[PDB]
């Protein structure tokens, strides 16, 4: 199983936030930790993406673009899986040192997004998602959001996306019913990532007022790339309508 | 960009 062998081999390990859990919770400290964790997860997403089958065939500017646009959905989907595997979806397992109960969900001012992520986590159980389906679906999320004006080499992106869809068909192979379930789940990531992008953007704009720290790469991506998504210049590729 | 500097390492 060459393709799956590779996906298993490149899967990131454990990433910690560096949060101080030995202190009462506050909005500013929770969000400063989420921002630091997002920067550390982005570094791991870069190392992972560069090692994916075929990814180096894309134009380098397209490699960078798709990682920056898809990062939030990749992170949502991986966190939903960790939450399912580690705590049976009872809390959101952002990191081993950043685990959100409902109180923290509320305190973060991201409560609606968190409830939707907990529901995603539960779906992993409800739909009996296998670890191999998880790995193939997460890779496909890298190839699921692009600019309306086109990538530099759009044809090479389309071919690589199609090949990942073929690998998902091979893992499924009753096949249609499963494809329907998995593509509905994939499509459900996108509105959650949309709402997290909106929150992140608004928080960056008011960050000095609320004492939240953003690392350099997070501030750049949220100010340069995220607004292309919010302004409708970069859009998800949905399976179902939508 | 900070991202592109990271990527091109
Ligand atoms: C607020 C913002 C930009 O820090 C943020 O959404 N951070 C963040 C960090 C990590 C993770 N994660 O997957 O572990 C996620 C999320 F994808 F779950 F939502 C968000």
């Amino acid at each position: 199983p060459i393709f799956l062998n590779v996906l298993e081999a490149i899967e990131p390990g454990v990433v910690c936030a560096g949060h101080d859990n030995n202190q009462p919770d506050s909005f500013a400290a929770l969000l400063s930790s989420l921002n630091e964790l997002g920067e550390r997860q982005l570094v791991h997403v870069v190392k992972w993406a560069k090692a994916l089958p075929g990814f180096r065939n894309l134009h380098v500017d397209d490699q960078m673009a798709v990682i920056q646009y898809s990062w939030m959905g990749l992170m949502v989907f991986a966190m939903g899986w960790r939450s399912f595997t580690n705590v049976n979806s009872a809390m959101l397992y952002f990191a081993p040192d950043l685990v959100f109960n409902e109180y923290r969900m509320h305190k973060s001012r991201m409560y609606s997004q968190c409830v939707r992520m907990r529901h995603l986590s539960q779906e992993f159980g409800w739909l009996q998602i296998t670890p191999q389906e998880f790995l193939c679906m997460k890779a496909l999320l890298l190839f699921s959001i692009i600019p309306v004006d086109g990538l530099k080499n759009q044809k090479f992106f389309d071919e690589l996306r199609m090949n990942y869809i073929k690998e998902l068909d091979r893992i499924i192979a009753s096949c249609s019913r499963r494809f329907y379930q998995l593509t509905k789940l994939l499509d459900s990531v996108q509105p959650i990532a949309r709402e997290l992008h909106q929150f992140a953007f608004d928080l960056l704009i008011k960050s000095h007022m609320v004492s939240v720290d953003f690392p350099e790469m997070m501030a750049e991506i949220i100010s340069v790339q995220v607004p292309k998504i919010l302004s409708g210049k970069v859009k998800p590729i949905y399976f179902h309508t939508q | 960009s900070a991202f592109s500097r990271l990527y091109t390492r």
